[PDB]
């Protein structure tokens, strides 16, 4: 026995989330193990140099549950394997579902036994993780394409270890808290630029061996950094030698026609009423959790899962979502979980026991939307379309929230986060500080794709790498410097953290023609204004209410000329003047310079 | 609100907003309400917050929803769980006002009574659940006349409502079970807030079955709802409660003063201690066919 | 060798029509060959019993345009063959796509099918019949296709279909008695579901191994033409079955789908359209059309979903669409070709030069669905959708078409044609006989499906056989012998013969009230009168304008005893009255029956 008739009865269940220790290859001393599912098979063996790719040599003997296992003497680390499975009269060759390595035999993808043997230096990070506490403290991620980032020359990616040390200074330098990682699971089109899988427990081989990445984990996380990763449990990858009809039959797929016909993946959907198919896609998420330490997953395209597009929605894929969730918080409590659900599918964020999905956080692509949309507009435009900016708080309590600007934002011919916003190159630049600056006051946690901290003009290209010529010219490296003075104000006042109601309070939303608004961020006695200039024309003796009087800061000034503006600042501690406005007991009366935002703080 | 620049009326948004501000200024204590179809948001909300301020909405939402899901048969009902269930995820986006109207009884859309599925003791069964479920759930109640005695036809304005349906025993019967609807409400505290803090998920999966039990709570004060949507009755039915003890019922729909089939729990249920539901005691309860159970720990 | 220079220079060109002359497994005395597709091949050998499935006996060898050829000598008919296929590191048995027979091995009801070498021969007796069949001619003939399940129709033991010859005797007897001029058989290519009911095609050059070999169905053919009946197969050029050995991802690629992975997501399909943009695909497409007029003897092929083909639109499918049309009457002046598309695409019926996609019948769904809407209502609420019913002859003439009942409307809870119908079964029967009288005096050739003559109360359910047992019921028989009789009328008269324009005159339109049609169907002199009661209230003395005066016959009455009904009528001759009605100069004044519809006929 390799498998306990208890692992068996966990696997009928569709309990056993450690399926990752059985399953897959496990090398030992004088051979390695072998054990795939396989249930509608006839027969099952594993083909290898160790064995001169025989069939006959080692085939697998099935156990209880459809499970396949067997030890082939000779079979080493390093060594490339395929499973030869035989459904009756025709036989196929296939990948390891779990194969927790995957090298291309062209080096342009074959299963490899792999250790996953590693020593930690992160002890001391993993004991203070956030977790669900992350909510009230705060959270800023850069998504990054590891592929993408930098280069060491054109069509040359950087390696998981060499990539560390450079990409954990850039991301300490912004003061960014945590990197959200595209998929970094194997995929075979690099276009697809990870999102259609084919080796689930299996770092992709471009970046180097599985114990390359845990290592860029280790260090990132030695440095104060988190780690989120982009998990697809949604669906999986076309190519054949993989997960498609893998046992001669309908396995991860849907076995029923109706259901498999689905929009956007067809027949690549996983059946999630199958319990192999929870086993593994559950397994996974604690694999990725308990081998590779990552703080997060990301699920993307949630409403795929839950809806079928009698019930329309798919309970099956609801119920798996939430005890996806549940074992995840179970078995660590500090995890993180982010779903982005581009529908109003309620409580996404809220959990299992009050009929939620269970993730911590669901991204606000109705804020992403509405901000895009007001900005996208001309100032003499913008009001006309005030309320869409404003109304943007009507909706900001309703989830826990990362607002979110995302790679996708940046394709497709949407255009850069720069080319979308308007007017000159000097508007422009002030636009996106803008943007950002409201984005970081706005209630939620951030997140930024690369590249819009430096205003990069061009889309996102996974061929190539982002416009770093453009870090010289001055009004990109403002926009840099904007985006991290905004993450130290993030990292260092408690009232942007906590993202409730009780963290925001209006001061001023009616300013429709100059398009200007005024709001607050309280936490406890600290308070911190936000006063919004959204239009080129500059406004002096501008009066804004406030509730507590006294010498008043401008803690940070967007057209400060440090990031590229015309350098028109206060310049001055504001000193409240008694004489009510906009409601409240005093006033500051302010210049506010031309699409800037100013934030103030009590002294 | 909207006209269909945009499509908003300013003008009307405005106005509606110096409407209310008006009003609360110069009476203090008068109540304004809004029927929005729209979800226009922060209806309740008070204009310093940007909304149009107005105390009350009517929650046509929970209306429709749970309208929909009465009228589906029984058997049906297994299958739309999601939408009685879901209905909560908005009851606290605005003060909200459950409400049934005229306009649900006019124009074909028929009669409460109309609305509800199946044979005679199961309309007025039906109808006397869901208005349990509306009086339970949170929100102020309102209801529109003759529903009350679950009435037949749709409200003919020209003419009078059916007094003689109240010889009937089950008409009768529902304008009973809402009187001691009302009582419950004016006398328990636990009912009085429609805040989130005032409702707490017992459990909604029982999707099959067509159970759902959810409690709502002031301070010290509990009131315990399980609703049986089937015509089956269910026996030994256990149901998380958060403290032990001796617990009664002080409603149940399918007594006989309101001319149901009479089953329910007399004498005192007293609590187990086994957990259920993640609560840390539960009762075993006796689930009427088409009937709503209200309980009170004993003081 | 196999392949001559002309073989490889047509199948580049995408013009190798009869490429079956070539490809598949063709049998000698001595051996077989086998010749098969797969350009990104690396390897491909033949395995079968005849070299003890051992993939390295016999390796194909690459000729020109990725096409493989090699004998191998002891193959014989009956001899089951896959081919081994090596795509790099991963190899696959694949089945034939040219097989011309497929068979399970097993036995067994779920079964792989495995292809097996076959002979093709026969000798057919159908002479008469194909020199004297019609194609394109036949829109001036009259065509009654009877739509049929061989598997469904009829069961010689519960649980047991009819082979093609059992079968054969039988169905030409059934189809005569009740005078249908066609037989329209719903996909009869090899295909693994039964439950597809055939449109999930494997064996696109094989017939299914459920009714007998190849011979019995050339045989079944041949026996219907000598009975004088037409064969009607249903092709499926728009899908292709998704089974792991079959045509997907054939080579270790894409080969017979889209190659771009994005115009691969359908909605009706996905990823398993054909790519027509492929010169090899449009061989194996056109040639399969060719192959089954030509081998099998086929009257016509009737295309569906072809909406799904035209958009995504897709010019390639459309050029594929009009050559294989273009290519099918060139070769088969006589043949049929007929499509359904569900939406409003004009110039389907129409030819290639006309900017058409060169059918020459278009099933005509907007009929179906009007009519069937229409009688759906209560006689009562019929009076409020009046215009559902008239207005079908404002959209009759845009197409030739068919108007058509099929197993897509009784299926899937849409309910038997009985049970659409509303009120008791006196009224139901009543109606059924009155919507079969409307179709068959509405302009447009006639398709019914099994069990819909008889009016079979239960859905059409594919693993059973139609509901005889009601044939001994009244009203069943009486609808089965209403259809017989309006059947006769269809091919004595020709006044039902040209559905142009010309063809059909309006008499009465405006008596919304009483739910009451009157409309006439001519040709040259000849003359057909119809007037419909679509409300249980008969009504006498009613006044019906007529082009021609003096006696007229009542030649169909669908309220006749006989056919189930009260057996209200007008009594022989009608003679007309020189007074002017529906500004026509003489009328008739006759009594209409509950639910009835008359068919009258000037003396």
């Amino acid at each position: 026995s390799w498998l306990t008739e208890e692992d068996i009865r966990r696997w009928e269940s569709g309990t056993f989330y450690d399926s990752y220790r059985k399953l897959g290859a496990h090398p030992d001393e004088e051979g390695t193990w072998f054990c795939v599912w396989a249930p509608h098979a006839d027969a099952v063996s594993v083909l290898g140099a160790f064995n001169n790719w025989d069939p006959e040599a080692h085939q697998l003997e099935r156990y209880g549950a459809g499970l396949w296992a067997g030890y082939v003497p000779g079979a080493l680390p390093g060594h490339a394997y395929k499973y030869r499975i035989r459904h009756g009269f025709y036989q196929a060759d296939k990948t390891d579902p779990y194969a927790f390595a995957m090298e291309p035999p062209t080096g342009s993808l074959a299963s490899i036994i792999t250790r996953l043997d590693y020593t930690w230096h992160d002890d001391a990070w993993m004991q203070r993780r956030k977790g669900p506490a992350s909510l009230y403290e705060p959270v800023s991620i850069y998504e990054v394409h590891l592929g993408s980032w930098r280069h060491k020359q054109p069509g040359v990616s950087f390696s998981y270890r060499e990539i560390a040390e450079p990409l954990a200074d850039y991301v300490q330098d912004l003061g960014f808290t945590h990197v959200e990682l595209l998929p970094i699971m194997e995929h075979p089109y690099y276009g697809s630029w990870g999102y259609q899988v084919v080796g689930y427990y299996a770092p992709t081989f471009r970046y180097g061996t599985p114990q390359d990445l845990m290592y860029l984990i280790d260090y990132l996380h030695q440095r104060g950094i988190g780690v989120i990763l982009d998990w697809v449990p949604s669906h999986f990858a076309a190519d054949p030698q993989g997960l498609v009809y893998f046992d001669g039959t309908t396995l991860f797929e849907y076995d029923d026609p109706r259901m498999r016909h689905h929009p956007d993946w067809g027949t690549y959907v996983f059946d999630y009423n199958k319990p192999g198919v929870r086993n593994f896609l559950i397994s996974n998420a604690l694999f990725w959790l308990d081998y590779y330490h990552v703080d997060g997953l990301r699920v993307d395209a949630v409403a795929s899962m839950l809806y079928r597009d009698g019930g329309r929605e798919n309970l099956e894929a609801i119920d798996f979502i939430k005890k996806f969730n549940e074992t995840v918080y179970l078995h660590f409590p500090e995890a993180i979980t982010i779903a982005e659900e581009s529908t109003a599918w309620p409580g996404v964020s809220a959990p299992t026991y009050n009929n939620g999905l269970g993730f911590l956080y669901k991204w606000n692509m109705g804020w992403m939307h509405d901000t895009l949309d007001y900005m996208r507009r001309d100032p003499v435009h913008r009001k006309y379309h005030h309320d869409t900016l404003t109304f943007s708080l009507w909706y900001a309590f309703s989830e826990h929230y990362i607002l979110p600007l995302s790679h996708d934002e940046v394709v497709h011919g949407k255009g850069s986060l720069w080319t979308k916003m308007p007017g000159d190159d000097w508007q422009k630049a002030a636009n996106l500080r803008l943007l950002y600056g409201h984005m970081w006051g706005h209630p939620g946690k951030k997140l930024l794709f690369m590249g819009g901290e430096f205003g990069q003009h061009h889309e996102w290209n996974h061929d190539t790498q982002l416009e770093w010529h453009l870090l010289d010219q001055p009004y990109h490296r403002g926009i840099q410097a904007w985006v991290r003075d905004l993450n130290h104000l993030y990292r260092t006042h408690p009232a942007l953290w906590h993202d409730g109601p009780e963290g925001f309070e209006w001061i001023d939303f009616n300013d429709r023609d100059q398009s200007v608004i005024c709001y607050l961020r309280k936490h406890t006695d600290r308070l911190l204004l936000f006063v919004l200039n959204f239009t080129p024309v500059p406004r002096e003796h501008y009066r804004v209410g406030v509730p507590i009087g006294g010498p008043w800061r401008e803690v940070l000034n967007s057209d400060a000329v440090a990031y590229g503006g015309s350098g028109m600042g206060n310049f001055g501690r504001v000193e409240a003047v008694p004489e009510s406005w906009h409601g409240r007991p005093f006033h500051l009366e302010l210049t506010l310079p031309p699409l800037a935002i100013l934030i103030l703080e009590p002294e | 609100l909207y006209r269909d620049g945009g499509r908003e009326n300013l003008e009307a948004i405005d106005f509606i907003k110096k409407f209310n501000e008006t009003v609360y200024l110069h009476f203090p204590e008068a109540i304004t309400i809004a029927e929005e179809s729209t979800a226009w948001p922060g209806v309740s909300a008070p204009t310093y917050n940007n909304g149009l301020g107005f105390l009350y909405k009517w929650n046509m939402g929970w209306m429709h929803d749970t309208l929909d899901y009465m009228r589906r048969d029984p058997v049906h009902r297994k299958y739309h769980h999601d939408t009685l269930t879901f209905s909560l995820w908005y009851a606290f986006s605005e003060h909200y006002i459950l409400p049934l109207s005229h306009d649900e009884v006019v124009h074909g859309k028929g009669s409460l009574w109309t609305k509800m599925p199946g044979d005679d003791w199961q309309k007025a069964a039906n109808l006397r659940l869901l208005y349990g479920h509306m009086w339970g759930h949170p929100g102020k109640k309102l209801l529109f006349m003759g529903g009350e005695f679950g009435q037949h036809h749709e409200w003919n304005h020209d003419t009078q409502l059916e007094w003689h349906l109240l010889d009937q025993p089950y008409h009768r019967g529902i304008q009973a079970w809402v009187r001691d609807l009302n009582h419950l409400y004016r006398t328990h505290p636990a009912l009085w807030h429609d805040g989130p803090e005032g409702f707490e998920w017992i459990d909604f999966n029982d999707r099959d079955q067509s159970v759902i039990c959810y409690l709502r709570k002031h301070t010290d004060r509990l009131l315990l709802f399980v609703l049986n949507f089937t015509p089956v009755p269910r026996e030994h039915y256990r149901v998380g409660v958060p403290i032990g003890g001796p617990w009664r019922e002080v409603l149940n729909s399918d007594a006989v003063a309101y001319g149901g089939s009479g089953m329910g729990n007399f004498g005192r249920v007293e609590a187990v201690p086994e957990s259920w539901h993640g609560r840390p005691f539960h009762l075993e309860l006796t689930l009427p066919p088409l009937a709503i159970l209200i309980l009170e720990p004993e003081s």
